[PDB]
């Protein structure tokens, strides 16, 4: 405890660059798996349409298909419009 | 074909400008009158190559935050800028650094 | 209508570096409670001329006894480079638009040690060999600096295209952004071209001058480009055109100010400074870098 | 020899970048996907030795889309004839092939 | 080993659309949004045939459907759509950001009238 | 397969029998190495470009990392050879003699 | 069709390689190293490879071939078997170079501790003693 | 006084605004008037192609409306 | 719509190829008009050599190294 | 060098050669060899001086040639068909050239030239090191592509080597050169073996490992390097002497000794396969392995050669640090024949 906050005092003088270096590179580390919005962009990668849709066969079993893209059916991006 | 005009003009106008230079003032008359082998030098270059190489893996990042792999990129791109510490850091602790 | 282009791109930087001496010489000598030259010209104008025509009037002093062969070649490779790492930037519109502009940047400037490379061995001189090695060594060592910087700058830009950067920069520039890594690309830009505090060093000699004026000129462009972003209208470009020539001229007295205001280091000095103080900073600036579009799900759009 | 980790473990550690038709990203496919893919079908769970001697057909078909050399050796053929006969004079090349066509979409 | 069949010059006539680039652009959410219908069922055979030669009709169709398409824009919003593909055409990129008030224009114009 | 092919080949086979003559000069033993790593870059590139196999663009970069990493390797023991006679010479490691 | 570039460039590419490769005077066989590595460059380029093609001309050149350079002075036919379709709307080359840290973490992790355990050995044998 | 710099700083600042002008104007008197098409990513390409091939005179910036369509 | 008009141009192609094959190999004695090179019937994709292969330079320089050149 | 740098290039050694032996690609299996050079050359130099730096030099000279060479295999295969996995090779070419690669890994004949000087300049467990680890790769990848071999090349490189390995050990006195000539006649009868059966190879690569490490741990219990340095261990330990020869006995081959197994079983096998001539001509070539063999003995137990003065303080003191497993070492090396049948476990 006390050795461990005098020896972080003896660092940030005379070599403030290390204790720098040191804390943003570990704060970079720790806080992603902390903070909620890289679920976000996890999301937005995959809402991103790189290629054709193609189209399925219909066989009047597929109720989660849409038959348009006007249908309600499908996943919606409302929410990256309201980010 | 537009870039090897444009390093072709870029090369020539270099040489007849230098031609030029070095023609200019040789028309009129004049007079017309080891071992050290430091080994400092050599191991910061081989050091700025093997760094370079760890550089040229860093390279594709831009590209790689489009991957639905956000983890998994993250972790490798954190893990290779772990090692490039980790050796800048072997390289200093042992006097790798000194003049 | 393409050549006109090219030459137009070529001539204009030429008579930049010329006069950009002049400027040096001014600026210089106002810091330093004295003129610059006033007296060849109205105000000095007409100094570059004359110093171009003596220079081109005045014998080279070839060793006759080293290689004419690199002797010759250095400054072609030297002013090439130079005035091909022009046309990638994007004023708005860019000579040649590349995808990989950036690449191409960083690849020029890699290639420009040679020409001190072979400079220092055509020399035939022991001593000139030792400061061109002492030169060599600080050039990469900083440039490693540099692109680590350039990579994790672009990881908020979303690719390496040059013309990328204005739409990135539109509603703020990415000084704010970045001010820690602006602040360390400036000093690696110093440091690359032999500038003051890092500089530790008759027609070929002028061919190298403008070499490195010109490469002086261009860095303060793309640090312009890259930190400090202008609003480009389609409409109207010659507004972002002047706006950038500004900030590129702010950049270059910045240079001229910063060789007037301080001294020199010593060459462990420098290499200490990157190694010891650069390196770490720049690795956890691009971990945090890295991380930081993720955690805020602000990546850039293009791939 | 050839200490089988990956299919004891499942690990899948360098398998992904052996053959052209295993998930390439942004499903970009192959130029040879569909022969190697009707190879790798027919040569499935048989053997080496009759996967050389029964599936020559699809292999044949592969290599030939991989390297092309029957197509450059047609295309050739078909072009020195036609040098030849014009060479000599019985054939002229339509419009088509002269630039003087109309282009589509 | 064997003979390639294509099909005569006569199966591939068909009335072009000879629009542009940005022309196209302008129209193309609208576009899709109304001729979905057949681009769907070319795509759909387009994927399950792995043959260009086995959906000539479906090209024909998709075709048809995009001229009748453009005939209804000529007929009902001809000028707000020449100023929004104008717009359009004039940037470099194409980009839908710089004339959201032309589009707004021409949106408004389509749903008033289709 | 084409003539591109044929003249990466025979510049890599080139470079190969400049490695085996060994006139003098390790320094360009070690050049001849590089040569030869370009041509298999070249080569291996423009095979992984043409077929479209997208996931095989990995390839050429571990090669060059791997490559330049062995070029350092090299260029570290001929500069500890000169250092201990001087030049770089072949025909100085004769010491150890079958 | 400009009379076979890529042909051009390959013998210009052969042509280097047989001037370095009679390995006179080890600085003119590294100049005519970064002649061919420029030539292989070229070649890259005009094919389609531009990250892989500007990855050799930045990273050889100007690191591995300046090593040497710098060490050494301390001493003393074609377009038929092109593709015929469009990539999309990005460049594969790139797409399939990024995919290393999605797809190719074993590659990372080997790399990795390669380069590390040269760093290692380049110090442990430049020690001397 | 500190004044007399400015006239090779303005020196400098034209021989630097020329390229970018030149270049944009340029681009606008190559492109029928309007801002040069890039194109990477090989789709805008083909669109630039396909522009090419309808316009009839060989050159892409010769935009077809639809007036074109009958 | 591109699809289809790739489709439909690139079918056009190689029509026209086939007739200009069928006129120049009239008189080659074992020559086969339209002779596959697969022993499968499945479609294949042509290379840029078959559909340019007859053509003036011009245009084949254009379709293989446009994309690459232009800047 | 720091124990935990030793310790770790060590490990890098190795996982480089369980990379190679666990990977189905052949990038990654580039990936191990180049790995198992890089860390391989900083324990050939563990002890600093020219001699080491040349052996390393030429030992990193012909592993980045014939990796190279290997990676132009690689690169030919799958030019001429597109694919990866270690499996047929599908190309004439590609295969010569793979096999040649290969062989210089291994330092077969002709390609045997750098393993005895490369013996000579590093020391007894840089050399153990050397002649025992380093062929478990290049062998297992050979073995993974047997029904690919040409085996006229194969089968001519083995007797070459063979030949080379028995003429060689004739004229040598430093013992390191002689454990190299054996590696090189080793690594013939080894490769002789693969186009007919791998199980053979196998059997062959695991007694000659044994015979060779206890060899080389006897070699660094008595530090002898020479003739004359190995003839005065016996006026101190006898012991050793005595268990060097009969280990020396058994890698000549002699039954009832463990080395007759591989020999045995490799001309049974090669019966098997209607070859005949091959079998008789390798066994009158490992005659002259068992000569030197023999020469060897006579110089270290058979007799007792003059000793000096000063061992007599030698006398007083003790082998301080005691190696592991050189006992077992030597039992398998020495009484395993009886077990011979257990080869079936595909070992
Ligand atoms: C089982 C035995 C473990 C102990 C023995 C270790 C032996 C030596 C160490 C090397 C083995 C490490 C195994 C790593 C193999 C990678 C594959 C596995 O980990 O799964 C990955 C899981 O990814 C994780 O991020 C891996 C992180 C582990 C790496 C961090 C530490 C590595 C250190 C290894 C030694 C290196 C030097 C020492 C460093 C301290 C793949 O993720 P996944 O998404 O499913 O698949 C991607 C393909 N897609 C595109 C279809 C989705
Ligand atoms: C000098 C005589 C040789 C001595 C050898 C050393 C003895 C100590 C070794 C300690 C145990 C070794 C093996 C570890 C136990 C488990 C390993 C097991 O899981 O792996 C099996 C492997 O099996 C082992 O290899 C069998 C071990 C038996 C070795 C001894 C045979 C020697 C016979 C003749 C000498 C008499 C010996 C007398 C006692 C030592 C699976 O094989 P598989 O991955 O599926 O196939 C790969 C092999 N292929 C490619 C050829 C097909
Ligand atoms: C930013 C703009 C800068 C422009 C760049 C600089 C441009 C330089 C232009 C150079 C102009 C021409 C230089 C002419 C002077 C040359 C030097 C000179 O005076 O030499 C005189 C020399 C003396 O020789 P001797 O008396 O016989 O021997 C004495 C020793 N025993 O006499 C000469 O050789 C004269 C040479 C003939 C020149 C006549 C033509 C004039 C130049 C035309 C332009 C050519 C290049 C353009
Ligand atoms: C000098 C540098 C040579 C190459 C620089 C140009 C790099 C580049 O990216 O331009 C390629 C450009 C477009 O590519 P992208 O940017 O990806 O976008 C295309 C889609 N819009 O097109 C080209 O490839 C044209 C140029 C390729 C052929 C020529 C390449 C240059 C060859 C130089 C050889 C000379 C070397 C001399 C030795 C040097 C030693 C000091
Ligand atoms: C866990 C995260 C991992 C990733 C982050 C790091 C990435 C990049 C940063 C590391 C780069 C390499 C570091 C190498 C360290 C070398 C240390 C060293 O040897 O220097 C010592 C001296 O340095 C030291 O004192 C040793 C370490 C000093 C402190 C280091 C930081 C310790 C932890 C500080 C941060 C704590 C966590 C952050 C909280 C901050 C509050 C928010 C000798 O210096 P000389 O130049 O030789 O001087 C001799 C003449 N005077
Ligand atoms: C919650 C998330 C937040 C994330 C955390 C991020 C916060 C970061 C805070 C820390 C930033 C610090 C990094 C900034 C740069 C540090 C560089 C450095 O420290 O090096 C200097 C050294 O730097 C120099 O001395 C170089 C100066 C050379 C002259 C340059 C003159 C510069 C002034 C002119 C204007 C500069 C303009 C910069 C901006 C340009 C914009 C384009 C220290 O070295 P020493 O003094 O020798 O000490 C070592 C022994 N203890």
């Amino acid at each position: 405890a006390g050795r461990i906050a005098s020896f972080l005092k003896n660092a940030w003088a005379k070599e403030p660059v290390l204790v720098a270096s040191f804390a943003i590179g570990g704060l970079a580390i720790i806080l992603p798996s902390l903070s909620p919005y890289t679920n976000y962009a996890i999301r937005i990668n995959r809402a991103t349409p790189y290629n054709y849709p193609v189209p399925l066969r219909d066989d009047g079993n597929m109720p989660d298909v849409p038959s348009h893209p006007q249908d309600p059916q499908g996943p919606s991006l409302e929410w990256l419009k309201n980010l | 074909m537009n870039i090897m005009l444009t390093l072709l003009t870029n090369v020539t106008l270099a040489s007849l400008l230098v031609l030029i230079a070095f023609w200019l003032p040789q028309l009129n008359a004049y007079s017309e009158k080891r071992l050290p082998f430091s080994m400092k030098f050599f191991l910061v270059a081989i050091t700025f190559l093997l760094f370079d190489l760890e550089i040229a893996l860093l390279l594709p990042l831009p590209w790689a935050s489009q991957t639905n792999n956000l983890k998994t990129m993250l972790t490798m791109a954190l893990f290779l800028l772990i090692l490039l510490a980790a050796s800048l850091a072997y390289e200093w602790t042992q006097k790798g650094l000194e003049w | 209508m393409f050549m006109i282009n090219i030459l137009s791109l070529i001539i204009p930087i030429l008579l930049a570096v010329a006069f950009l001496t002049l400027v040096e010489r001014k600026v210089l000598g106002y810091m330093q409670l004295r003129k610059g030259p006033n007296v060849v010209g109205p105000y000095g104008l007409l100094q570059p001329i004359a110093d171009a025509l003596k220079l081109f009037t005045k014998e080279p002093l070839r060793p006759a006894t080293s290689s004419i062969s690199m002797f010759i070649i250095a400054p072609i490779l030297a002013l090439s480079l130079a005035l091909t790492m022009w046309v990638p930037l994007p004023m708005p519109y860019p000579l040649i638009n590349m995808n990989l502009g950036v690449l191409f940047m960083l690849a020029m400037s890699s290639l420009a040690v040679y020409s001190i490379l072979w400079s220092g061995w055509a020399s035939n001189s022991k001593y000139a060999l030792i400061g061109a090695l002492r030169a060599v060594a600080q050039t990469i060592s900083y440039e490693v600096t540099l692109a680590i910087i350039l990579l994790s700058v672009l990881l908020m830009n979303g690719s390496y295209t040059l013309s990328t950067l204005i739409t990135t920069q539109e509603h703020i520039w990415m000084i704010f952004t970045s001010w820690p890594l602006a602040m360390m690309w400036f000093i690696s830009t110093l440091a690359e071209t032999n500038r003051a505090p890092f500089d530790l060093t008759a027609g070929p000699f002028a061919m190298f001058f403008m070499a490195e004026y010109a490469n002086i000129i261009m860095m303060n462009a793309f640090t312009a480009i890259l930190f400090l972003g202008a609003s480009h209208d389609p409409h109207t470009p010659e507004l972002y055109t002047i706006n950038f020539v500004l900030k590129t001229l702010a950049l270059t007295i910045t240079f001229l100010w910063i060789r007037a205001s301080y001294p020199r280091f010593r060459y462990d000095q420098l290499m200490h400074l990157l190694w010891k103080s650069f390196l770490p900073l720049t690795l956890a600036l691009c971990m945090w870098h890295i991380s930081l579009p993720i955690m805020t799900a602000s990546i850039p759009p293009q791939s | 020899p050839f200490f089988d980790v990956q299919k004891r473990l499942g690990l899948d550690l360098d398998r992904w970048m052996t053959i052209q038709s295993a998930e390439q990203p942004h499903k970009i496919p192959g130029r040879c996907h569909a022969f190697e893919k009707e190879w790798i079908e027919c040569a499935h769970g048989i053997g080496g030795i009759r996967a050389e001697k029964e599936c020559k057909i699809e292999f044949d078909d592969f290599v030939e889309c991989l390297l092309r050399q029957k197509t450059m050796k047609r295309l050739s053929a078909i072009k020195r004839q036609r040098d030849k006969l014009i060479k000599e004079g019985k054939y002229t090349p339509p419009p088509h092939h002269l630039g003087k066509e109309d282009p589509r979409p | 080993p064997g003979i390639v069949e294509l099909p005569t010059l006569e199966d591939l006539k068909v009335q072009e659309v000879k629009v542009s680039s940005s022309v196209l652009k302008a129209a193309a959410h609208h576009y899709g949004a109304q001729c979905d219908k057949p681009n769907k069922e070319f795509m759909l055979c387009r994927w399950e045939e792995k043959d260009p030669r086995r959906c000539l009709e479906e090209g024909k169709l998709v075709n048809q459907c995009a001229l009748d398409f453009f005939r209804q824009i000529k007929r009902h919003c001809a000028e707000p759509f020449t100023e929004y593909w104008t717009c359009i055409d004039y940037s470099g990129l194409q980009l839908f950001r710089h004339c959201r008030k032309q589009q707004a224009k021409f949106d408004e114009c389509v749903l008033d009238k289709l | 397969m084409p003539l591109v092919y044929m003249n990466i080949i025979m510049a890599f086979a080139i470079a190969l029998a400049g490695l085996l003559m060994y006139r003098s000069h390790l320094m360009s033993s070690l050049l001849c190495l590089e040569g030869m790593m370009l041509s298999l870059f070249i080569m291996s590139t423009l095979i992984i470009l043409n077929t479209h196999f997208t996931l095989a663009n990995m390839m050429p970069i571990i090669l060059l990392v791997f490559a330049a990493c062995e070029a350092a390797l090299g260029l570290s023991l001929l500069v500890m050879v000169s250092n201990t006679y001087g030049t770089d010479y072949v025909q100085n490691l004769n010491l150890l003699q079958c | 069709m400009t009379m076979y570039i890529a042909f051009i460039l390959s013998t210009i590419f052969v042509i280097g390689f047989v001037g370095f490769s009679s390995k006179p005077s080890p600085i003119y066989g590294g100049l005519g190293l970064i002649v061919s590595g420029g030539v292989g460059c070229g070649i890259v380029l005009n094919f389609g490879g531009s990250f892989l093609g500007l990855m050799v001309f930045l990273i050889y050149l100007g690191g591995m071939l300046v090593v040497f350079g710098y060490t050494t002075a301390m001493a003393t036919g074609d377009w038929v078997i092109y593709d015929t379709g469009d990539s999309g709307f990005f460049s594969e080359e790139a797409m399939g170079i990024a995919a290393l840290y999605s797809y190719g973490t074993w590659l990372v992790i080997v790399t990795g501790w390669s380069l590390l355990i040269g760093v290692v050995v380049i110090m442990e044998i430049t020690r001397g003693n | 006084m500190w004044f007399e710099i400015l006239p090779g700083i303005a020196v400098m600042a034209a021989c630097l605004f020329i390229p970018g002008m030149a270049t944009a104007h340029i681009h606008k008197f190559t492109n029928g008037g309007k801002e040069k098409r890039v194109a990477h990513f090989s789709y805008q390409w083909n669109l630039m192609e396909r522009d090419r091939r309808i316009s009839g005179v060989n050159r892409y910036h010769v935009t077809k409306g639809l007036e074109n369509i009958d | 719509l591109f699809q289809a008009e790739k489709d439909r141009r690139v079918l056009q192609m190689l029509r026209e190829n086939l007739e200009e094959e069928a006129i120049i190999m009239k008189d080659v004695p074992d020559w086969k008009v339209g002779e596959s090179v697969f022993h499968t019937t499945r479609w294949v994709t042509p290379m840029m050599g078959e559909l340019y292969g007859l053509r003036t330079n011009e245009e084949i320089l254009s379709a293989t190294y446009g994309f690459i050149w232009y800047t | 060098m720091n124990p935990i740098i030793y310790t770790t290039l060590i490990m890098t050694v190795m996982s480089g050669t369980m990379l190679v032996m666990i990977s189905s690609h052949w990038l990654l299996i580039w990936i191990g060899f180049e790995m198992n050079l890089l860390a391989m050359i900083p324990v050939l130099m563990k002890n600093f001086n020219p001699r080491a730096t040349e052996a390393a030099t030429k030992y990193f000279l012909t592993q980045a040639t014939a990796s190279m060479m290997l990676m132009m295999a690689i690169i030919i295969n799958l030019l001429y068909s597109g694919q990866w996995t270690i499996t047929k090779m599908f190309n004439p070419v590609a295969m010569t050239m793979m096999t040649m690669a290969l062989a210089m890994k291994l330092g077969l004949s002709p390609f045997h030239f750098w393993v005895p000087e490369v013996t000579q300049g590093i020391s007894l467990q840089a050399g153990l090191l050397l002649l025992t680890w380093q062929k478990l790769a290049p062998l297992s990848v050979l073995c993974q592509i047997s029904q690919s071999i040409n085996p006229n090349l194969m089968l001519t490189m083995a007797m070459l080597s063979i030949l080379i390995g028995g003429w060689g050990g004739l004229n040598q006195t430093q013992l390191r050169k002689i454990m190299a000539y054996s590696s090189i006649a080793h690594m013939g009868w080894m490769t002789a073996v693969l186009p007919y059966n791998t199980t053979m190879t196998i059997l062959n690569l695991l007694i000659y490992i044994t015979m060779t490490l206890a060899m080389f741990m006897l070699l660094i219990h008595s530090s002898a390097t020479t003739t004359l340095s190995l003839s005065h261990t016996w006026n101190k330990m006898p012991v050793i002497t005595s268990l060097m020869m009969v280990t020396l006995l058994s890698m000549g081959g002699l039954p009832p000794l463990s080395g007759f197994m591989p020999k045995w079983m490799i001309i049974q096998e090669m019966t098997k396969n209607e070859s005949i001539i091959m079998p008789t001509l390798m066994a009158m070539t490992a005659l002259l392995n068992l000569y030197f063999y023999m020469r060897l003995a006579y110089s270290s137990s058979l007799t007792m050669f003059p000793s000096t003065n000063n061992m007599k303080m030698k006398w007083q003191f003790e082998h301080t640090k005691q190696m592991k497993l050189l006992p077992t070492m030597i039992v398998l090396s020495t009484l395993v024949l009886p077990m011979t049948p257990a080869l079936s476990s595909l070992n």
